[PDB]
């Protein structure tokens, strides 16, 4: 029975990481349109992209942190 | 659409009140193509090149300096430019000789307000280039 | 220098800056670029603006035509712009020095 | 607020360089018109 | 089965910090294309952009919580 | 079983939080660039900003409530 | 095992209210930058701010109420 | 266990319900920001809006009706 | 119990209709702030909205099958 | 049991096939907006277009070739 | 239980890689219009639009990994 213990839960679990590409893909494409519309802030417009998939990659790094927990 | 269009400079004067299909324009916040019944939009121009897509079917090209795009709630457009200059005229080879010396200004222009005055230089000499 | 020197001795005060060498070179907008960047250069709040002109009527007729400037960035961002959609209030005022040049070119014409 | 601006040019400032520019690129021939512009003539005395 | 249902539904719970990371990434991109189109006003632009940072986070973080209680 | 199959639903129900989250970060976005255009507006903007927060977090909170339902 | 799979069925159900959280952030967003570009417009603006939410929580009460219809 | 089967398997086609509430929560959405862009389009922009909710819904629909199906 | 199995292949296939019904609102919503923009040339921009919707309902009519495909 | 493993879990991992469905009306949205903005350019700006909804399909369709792999 | 906890937690995880497609169209979209918005600087922009996409492919790629390592 652990063997579904460490399976199903762990798999719902894992979706929650990639969930978050949406969001890491969401902050690019907005650079994307920020530096089409002032192709000057890039020193700070991509540091504050980064800033913002760090944070939401880590959330997902986060989601997939108890999934591995769930499967150990 | 039925769309008056008055393209003009101090000096010169092109499509004044004609119907139009298209007119892109290079605005700055980004090129916008003018409609037949776009919205009322008061934005400013940047050095680029304007095409008219003429009713007719032909589409005539015309570089322009800076200036307001005043297309109005009724289809009246009234693109005025500071300067509006033909794409022959350009002189490529000097476009681009202005272009690399204004780059080379740019590391000389210790002053951020030079430096940004060579920056205007070095942007026009963009669209310029890409012209020619 | 003339409306200057009409004004100099009433209206000294009022004047902020004069421009000269007007009427011995055709005027073109350069020079009303320069009147213009002048003109922000020296800073004045001018909320409204008034530019008056003797508008050619005929070959033996002029008239004294008054074209208000609306400057300020309150008064260009009326009610009427309610439907504009992309104009934002920093190339309202942008916009509105332009329209300040350009009106004053077409005035000395 | 773009590179022109936040350094204190304004749009007429920047038409005024773009306005160079371009005719600086036009061709001697068509220079003629550039000089043409001449839109230095006028001068400002301040008041005071 | 019980511990079994615990990993499992714990699985199942935390996936919800997804949401939280496509929040995240929604607010700190339009923080991009803001200052793209104003720069600086970072007082507001970047206070509101960690404000709704908190809020999505929290969100997702409190869900992940209820996995935790899932499992213990 | 009755309790296992209970604690599946609640990980099944933490995740109607999620979207409450993600409508939150797009609210929040929204309220960056509208000040971004109009700084003036800044009183009503915020408000209404708020007032969606509002809205958007009560639903993961009506979600939480079936949650606990789901407990008890 | 029906009681179970009601109590699962009903966690199962209710998740169904994210989509409606996500679409009602969504609307008020919206409606912020809308009231940024046309400002004193915001009667029809709101009209049309008010009729999106309740759309979206009218969807997030029908999924509350088929969960009801499986947990009964 | 075919009829507990039922209620888990209803719930989990309801969770569909909920991909419809946020696209017509995002439609009407747009309504409102294209309304602000333009007023004058109102007729026309209100019936685009009035299709797209509707077709939102539909597909919704279309989902939720396979848990009444399911589930009896 | 292969049928129970069935029941909840299903329920969980038509949960991915959601992300399609989600989609075809962007489609629409977006073919509202399009139309705001420039009000003619419908009949371009109306053939690309309806090509998008098809191509949305699409995706999610084949997740459907798939349920279908579970259920047979 | 295998079999009605092969049946949920083919379901389950059907969830993600049909998400991409908002992912592709993103895009086709977006060069209804692109459009708007830029009658012209439409070559590349189409081209770009079918681009990203290959682009968004291919995973979806990959995330389908995975459920049916489950499935046999 | 051993196959049906791989089938299931395989299918489970393979539900991540939705979030990663809509960050994949999302992405694209925005090339879309940030070309359309500024012609120039197109190329750029691609490649800030190709770094995007592998980003958030990435973050849904491993997830996938992850639903193949649960089924093997």
């Amino acid at each position: 029975i652990d063997t579904a213990a460490k399976f199903i839960g762990a798999g719902a679990a894992t979706v929650g990481v990639a969930g978050s590409g949406a969001g890491i893909g969401t902050v690019f494409g907005s650079l994307i349109i920020g530096y089409a519309r002032n192709p000057s802030l890039k020193q700070q417009l991509f540091s504050y992209a980064i800033l913002g998939f760090a944070l939401s990659e880590a959330m997902g790094l986060f989601c997939l942190m108890v999934a591995f927990l769930i499967l150990f | 659409g039925q769309m008056s269009f008055t393209f003009a400079s101090p000096t010169q004067v092109f499509f004044n009140g004609a119907n139009v299909r298209q007119v892109d324009v290079p605005t700055q916040t980004g090129a916008f193509g003018i409609l037949a019944s776009h919205v009322p939009t008061l934005q400013v121009l940047r050095p680029g090149l304007v095409v008219v897509h003429a009713e007719d079917g032909t589409t005539s090209k015309y570089f322009v300096s800076s200036g307001s795009v005043t297309v109005n709630a009724d289809s009246s457009v009234q693109l005025l430019a500071e300067e509006a200059v033909t794409l022959d005229m350009l002189d490529p080879g000097v476009a681009k000789a202005n272009l690399e010396k204004a780059q080379s200004e740019l590391l000389g222009a210790a002053d951020e307000a030079s430096r940004a005055e060579i920056q205007i230089r070095i942007e026009a000499n963009e669209a310029l280039v890409k012209a020619l | 220098d003339k409306i200057r020197g009409i004004l100099h001795r009433t209206h000294s005060d009022q004047f902020l800056v004069t421009f000269k060498e007007v009427g011995r070179k055709p005027p073109t907008f350069g020079d009303a670029s320069v009147i213009a960047l002048e003109l922000l250069n020296s800073g004045y709040e001018f909320d409204e603006g008034s530019i008056i002109f003797n508008r050619f009527r005929s070959v033996i007729s002029y008239k004294t035509e008054e074209k208000p400037i609306f400057s300020l960035d309150t008064v260009a961002s009326a009610e009427s712009m309610s439907i504009y959609d992309d104009i934002d209030a920093d190339v309202l005022r942008n916009y509105q020095e332009y329209s300040l040049a350009n009106i004053i070119y077409y005035s000395l014409k | 607020v773009a590179y022109w601006r936040q350094a204190g040019l304004s749009y007429i400032r920047y038409s005024q360089i773009c306005a160079k520019a371009v005719r600086d690129a036009l061709k001697a021939e068509f220079k003629a018109n550039a000089e043409k512009t001449s839109g230095s003539n006028v001068k400002i005395v301040k008041v005071k």
